């Protein structure tokens, strides 16, 4: 769908503000971009995408 | 033609040059040393309990187990005391490091409840590094229980023993961290 | 953008009907696919994409 | 012992065997057939103007142009009368296929006006390949001058004088669309 | 995925040309834009996209 | 003093003004009139089998279904003939339109096996409208067994029996296509 | 275009590995995600989709 | 009856108890406390040029710029005597902190061209905030000059005086790093 893409330029956009990336820890106790976006970010990016693609459709039926 | 012999309240704390009494929460394998004085000269340390607690020929004392216990210096001249160590409320442990899925596990529930903890632990005892026990170690990062809100996220908090050094919003799934238990 | 591919699902969701299609002429007076949209579809489609894009975005910004 | 010489009125007309008089409107090349009667018995036409129009050894006559013009037949027995052809409003005729933009140009702004045209050209004179100058044709579709409505889809509807055949939004740049202008 | 799009975009280049088209028929023997790809160019085009997605993964993966 | 009577052998073909005899293939409700001569003045036609074909006052035929038949031919002065139709080697009828997918059904399994038929009906026969059974009809588009080819694609070819008209790759499944089988 | 995409699932699929994202420090000289990519590896992807478009053309063009 | 006067050689280490003599590389006001013998039993410090250094009532030295210098130590009983401070091949200054691009710009092109530098200054003064210019900072985080190698990445690394704490890889342009410049 269309919603594909929506999800990833959300993922991508959300990895620019640090908040919704975990943390990991390194050899000596220090905090290191761990890869990952906190579960309930994610959670609305998809749970977004999803409403959007509920959008290209029951609108993209103009006729 | 000696004296009374006495071993000193205050006790030494090999952690951070603070001299004080024993504090009411304790950091396994911590360590106070004790000062005798009068009679003969020489001393000699001994412990009523060995698992709770330890002492080398100086006075330097390691616990090693929640419980109270009481700590015998015999002066060469036959004078014998004992200092009452009396146990405290939680004394934490190191367990081995893991995700805190499993930390929560291999401390059977007991995770510190919150950060508001092992902060006390080090403004007593001081950084872990500084006892015997560890030293050799530069880095002991611990779990905290993730409260709902940072649940919801998949995450925790942070504390380093050894370096206070707070950390918020973890992997709750991060490798090198220790999952440090309550009792 | 976003909008890039919401150009891409409406274009080809409007060759789902005809009456969005130019019509072309064979040999002998017969209509075929011409193989274009009547220049108001398509025209709204890209508007359409452009105020998609000036969604996931003025709304990306959640913080 | 000769009888009057005289042209019949109803002309014929060679692209549908439907037998009346010479229509308002008219598709250039167009083709009827004049009917001669008494006087000798062979009969000779010519046309006044050959612009507009002519005719061979038989009476099929062929418009050429826009006007009026006679028609003469003499009979063999020195006997001759006039039909006059005169001007229609407009005359249909074919000049080369294009795009609409250009068919709007190559017949300098004069394009079927609406389908209400053509329409009348066929249900009158018929099928364009009825006559001479085509026959040796299938098809001939027809622009129309898009409406400002069709305008905006970059379109406009056709008309195929061979056979009909409407169809509405049109690619005002397919191939095989011949540029009709109304004189 | 990736493979969403270039579904999309193929999609969408291949009623450019009409010969991908089907046909459809009117009122009077007439053909007109059916609104539909012949059943094996897009099998070949979700045929492709798939590749393509088993491409920006068999790759994504550059560490 | 009447003439021997005699049925004409060339026959009429309503469709298309053509004279000549009986084609090979057949047009179901196809028409061809036929011609008597001699004996009394007036004819009174009639048909060996009302099934396969039939006859109005007037020579008029229409073959309403596959095999052989005579007609017969008898004039107001009781002299009597037939004319022989002989079967077909196949004869196209039109059953009700539908997808392609069940034109094959509809047709059980006999649909033109090529485009090389029907353009011999109609080479033969003409437009279909012509004859009474149609001409209140402007349109009909037939099924031709998709090759394997174009069977990929899921489509098929047509032609309009009233117009011939091919059209190459056709989706199988559009609506207003007859379902035209092959006796 | 196609590579519009290419380039959101890739940057994405960046943010996967630390060792692609810069480094940002702290009140006390403390590591954590910084929100951005190594100018390098974003130079790399951005190459990417350019050439992933100048792929869904260079062969989109099957006729 | 008071003895020769003399200032110790080797000198105290404020930063880390560390007793020897005077390192090599500087840490702009690092503090080092020099030592009196014999001769009356007060002692005066005073240093000849006070830009390079300064000292308090006790010996406590306070390095504030590149060069050498002497300070004179006086008795109670008018015996004075001079240690040498000789000049060092670099002196670390600390300015404000800055992204990297404007940091070798604040440090005139002169950042610390390795990691192998600051660790020096460290392994031999220690931790900056043990000082009195410092101490009340938990933080010191240094620039590095990024090689052309992590340039393209547009980034560099650092190092923390207050804690070492080498971290690669840190964005050109984060907040939060000192401008540490090279005399």
């Amino acid at each position: 769908a269309t919603e594909t893409a929506t999800r990833d330029q959300l993922t991508k956009e959300a990895f620019q503000n640090p908040d919704n990336q975990k943390v990991n820890i390194d050899e000596l106790g220090n905090a290191i971009p761990s890869g990952v976006l906190k579960d309930d970010v994610v959670a609305n990016i998809e749970e977004q995408a999803k409403a959007a693609g509920e959008e290209a459709k029951q609108q993209a039926i103009e006729n | 033609f000696f004296d009374e012999l006495k071993i000193d309240n205050k006790v030494d704390i090999i952690g951070n040059n603070v001299r004080g009494e024993l504090p009411n929460i304790w950091l396994q394998y911590g360590q106070f040393k004790l000062k005798a004085s009068g009679g003969d000269g020489t001393y000699s340390w001994y412990s009523e309990n060995t698992s709770i607690a330890t002492v080398d020929a100086s006075g330097k004392v390691t616990l090693n187990g929640k419980g109270s216990v009481v700590i015998k210096a015999t002066s060469g001249d036959k004078q014998t005391v004992s200092y009452t160590i009396k146990a405290p409320s939680y004394m934490i442990k190191v367990d081995k490091q893991a995700y805190y899925a499993d930390a929560m596990s291999i401390c059977k529930n007991l995770l510190p409840s919150t950060q508001t903890v092992l902060s006390d632990i080090y403004d007593s005892w001081g950084a872990a590094n500084k006892y015997s026990h560890y030293s050799s170690m530069n880095s002991i990062t611990a779990w905290i229980k993730q409260t709902s809100s940072e649940q919801r996220s998949g995450v925790s908090s942070t504390y380093n023993l050894i370096t206070q050094n707070p950390l918020p919003g973890v992997n709750v799934n991060t490798p090198n961290v220790y999952a440090v238990c309550v009792e």
